[PDB]
Order: C-alpha cells, then sequence, then structure tokens
C-alpha cells in the first residue's frame, strides 16, 4: 500500500530540485497500482489512463529517476530507446522490440508484464525537423510516431515468446497494451 | 532596389521579387519608354504565360510615355496571336503607342482608372541625305500613320475619318471620355 509521500521520500534521496517532475510520477504510480487493483466490475467502465512525457534539459536528470523507479517498484519495469526503431519492418528494428524486452525482465510472465511500466529515452529524435509534411518517406521520424499511436491507445502486438524455441511452434503471443503506461 | 517576398507553398518556403510574384500570377508590368530591350522581355512573359495556361485571364498594366512604333507592334500582335484574354489597365498615363496597346486589349476587358491620361499623337521620324532616301523613307512613315490608324478604329469602333482628325495633333482624353470613345469599356472606382 505505497503512497505519494513515502515513494516521493525514497525518490527525494537519489534526485534533488525536481519537485515538480516526482508530484506527477507519484500520481500515476499511485493510480497505477489503483487502477490495476480495482476489479473493473463497478459503475466506473474502461478507467482513462494518464501517460507521462518528461521534458527537460541535457543531463538534468530524467534517464536517473526511471532507473531510481524499478528499483523500489514491484511490477515489471522496461527501459528501450527509440534509436534503433524503423518503421514499415525495416532493417533497424520493429516496435515490437519493446514488448519482447519487458518479458525478459518480466521472465515471460504474460499476466504480469500487461500491468509493467514502459520507459522511453532520446524521444525528440523522431521529431520531423520543423517542417511541414514529407515530400517522401521518413522511415526515422514522422514514420515512427505513426506506428506509436495505436500501441499507446492499447492494442494486442505479436510477440515471439523467448524469440520462439523452433520452428514447431510458429506463433506469437497476443499482449495486450490498453493498461500499458507509458513515460 | 528591389523589394523580397516570401510565397508560403506546401512543399515549403520560396523567395521571390516583386515583380516575380506577380508573374505568376499573369500579371505583367509595363513602365518606362518602350524599347527593343524592354519589348523583347514582355514577349517572353506572354509567351511563357501562354504554356502554362492558356485559358486564364492575363492582367497588363501599363505606365509609359510611350516609345518606339516598331517595338511595340511586336507585342500587338502577339496580343492577338495568342488565345488568352489580354486585360489591360492605364496607370498613370498612356501615350500614342501606350494608347495603342491599351485599346488592342479583349473587348469588354479594358480598364483605365479615374485620374488617369491618355495622350494620342501622329507618328514622329526623320531622316538626313538625298532626296531619293528622304522620300523612300517619308513613303514609309506615311503607309505606318495609315496603319495605325485603320488599326485603332477596328479596336476603338470609331470611323476612320475621325481617327484622322483627331491624332493630327497632341489630344488629350480624360478617363471618363475614353469609355464614350470606345477606347475602353468601364473605370475600376472601387472594388466589389
Ligand atoms: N538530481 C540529481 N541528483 C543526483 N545525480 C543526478 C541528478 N541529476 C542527474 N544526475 C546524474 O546524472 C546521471 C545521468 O542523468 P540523466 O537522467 O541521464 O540526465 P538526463 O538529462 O536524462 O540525460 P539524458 O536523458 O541521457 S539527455 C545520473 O546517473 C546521475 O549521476
Amino acid at each position: 500500500l505505497p503512497t505519494p509521500h513515502e515513494i516521493r521520500n525514497h525518490l527525494d534521496d537519489y534526485v534533488i530540485g525536481q519537485e515538480q517532475a516526482k508530484k506527477v510520477l507519484a500520481v500515476a504510480v499511485y493510480n497505477h497500482y489503483k487502477r490495476l487493483r480495482n476489479g473493473d466490475t463497478s459503475n466506473g467502465v474502461e478507467l482513462g489512463k494518464s501517460n507521462i512525457l518528461l521534458i527537460g534539459p541535457t543531463g538534468s536528470g530524467k534517464t536517473l529517476l526511471a532507473e531510481t523507479l524499478a528499483r523500489l517498484l514491484d511490477v515489471p519495469f522496461t527501459m528501450a530507446d527509440a534509436t534503433t526503431l524503423t518503421e514499415a519492418g525495416y532493417v533497424g528494428e520493429d516496435v515490437e522490440n519493446i514488448i519482447q524486452k519487458l518479458l525478459q525482465k518480466s521472465d515471460y510472465d504474460v499476466q504480469k508484464a500487461q500491468r509493467g511500466i514502459v520507459y522511453i529515452d532520446q524521444i525528440d529524435k523522431i521529431s520531423r525537423k520543423s517542417d511541414n509534411p514529407s515530400i517522401t518517406r521518413d522511415v526515422s521520424g514522422e514514420g515512427v510516431q505513426q506506428a506509436l499511436l495505436k500501441l499507446i491507445e492499447g492494442t494486442v502486438a505479436a510477440v515471439p515468446p523467448q524469440g520462439g524455441r523452433k520452428h514447431p511452434q510458429q506463433e506469437f503471443l497476443q499482449v495486450d497494451t490498453s493498461k500499458i503506461l507509458f513515460i | 532596389l528591389v523589394p523580397m517576398v516570401i510565397e508560403q507553398t506546401s512543399r515549403g518556403e520560396r523567395s521571390f521579387d516583386i515583380y516575380s510574384r506577380l508573374l505568376k500570377e499573369r500579371v505583367i508590368f509595363l513602365t518606362g519608354q518602350v524599347e527593343d530591350h524592354m519589348a523583347n522581355l514582355i514577349v517572353a512573359q506572354m509567351l511563357f504565360l501562354e504554356a502554362e495556361n492558356p485559358e486564364k485571364d492575363i492582367y497588363l498594366y501599363i505606365n509609359s510615355p510611350g516609345g518606339v512604333i516598331t517595338a511595340g507592334m511586336s507585342i500587338y500582335d502577339t496580343m492577338q496571336f495568342i488565345k488568352p484574354d489580354v486585360s489591360t489597365i492605364c496607370m498613370g498615363q498612356a501615350a500614342s503607342m501606350g494608347a495603342f496597346l491599351l485599346t488592342a486589349g479583349a473587348k469588354g476587358k479594358r480598364f483605365c482608372l479615374p485620374n488617369s491620361r491618355v495622350m494620342i499623337h501622329q507618328p514622329l521620324g526623320g531622316y538626313q541625305g538625298q532626296a531619293t532616301d528622304i522620300e523612300i523613307h517619308a513613303r514609309e512613315i506615311l503607309k505606318v500613320k495609315g496603319r495605325m490608324n485603320e488599326l485603332m478604329a477596328l479596336h476603338t469602333g470609331q470611323s476612320l475619318e475621325q481617327i484622322e482628325r483627331d491624332t493630327e495633333r497632341d489630344r488629350f482624353l480624360s478617363a471618363p471620355e475614353a469609355v464614350e470613345y470606345g477606347l475602353v469599356d468601364s473605370i475600376l472606382t472601387h472594388r466589389n
């Protein structure tokens, strides 16, 4: 039964001068645990999920907050990066890579992974270069954002568990994302 | 000096000069005396617009004290040859040749500002040499005077006899009188 004051006291030990940032995480963490705790068989149906966008100067401690949180957090946590992501199934990487990385921390537990938290770094790397809609395909940039839209709202993505043992299985495990939080 | 403006397009922002921006909208400026260089430049602009769009109206603003006849007659044939309707507007003044290009515009699309002024006279020339050579240049310039009156009557609708008497000497015509004379169609007082 964690509380914003208790969780903030723990985070305050590792971070200083980020009072505004800490409050946002405490509420989401407290609400997220509260949301999942609820059976959902009540008047409130399809409770909303508040995402988080951490913008700050260089070296201000953004990446550190996500790292310290996982130590105190019980539910699984994963820290990916949007540098390697490529849209349209290119050679670089796909967006599903984020989900399989979560299971590595969760030991391939679907019921326990949907309640996990996700973090992404260097999100500005995919912003358009202060231009109007492009005249060609931007694999890294405007294209990547289009793919993440449905993932943040909630959907099921194919993910080979453990990468797949051999040709025998040739299946993918559906992983809901409506409850997953994104930072 | 010429100021630069920015035209916003879907691809991006583009820097254009004030004269080139209006050229994109089928608008040409005729300023100063009509000479071989200024005339040959307008012809290329008219031809360029013909290929881009032959069905859109062209607007030609004229503010000039006139000039060489041969340079101006090349433009007159161009306006009549091409399919688009060349709308003409008189700003400030329109001399002998400037008036000829004004009336040569498309019927019903000729305008003159309320305070504009038109002036028309006969061709000017001269020669120095033997009497045999003077007679040749005199016969040639006389044909031009006759030819310029025939075309002036065609667009203005007046009779050749009337144009001959009014063009013997300088004749200034205000903007309202130009409408009554058939040279133009209306006046663009205000925007509607
Ligand atoms: N408030 C802080 N208290 C203590 N150490 C801090 C603090 N802020 C930053 N640091 C140090 O900065 C290191 C990296 O912090 P980051 O979270 O990476 O900062 P950053 O602005 O996120 O840099 P990016 O995200 O990679 S551009 C941490 O491992 C700490 O050693």
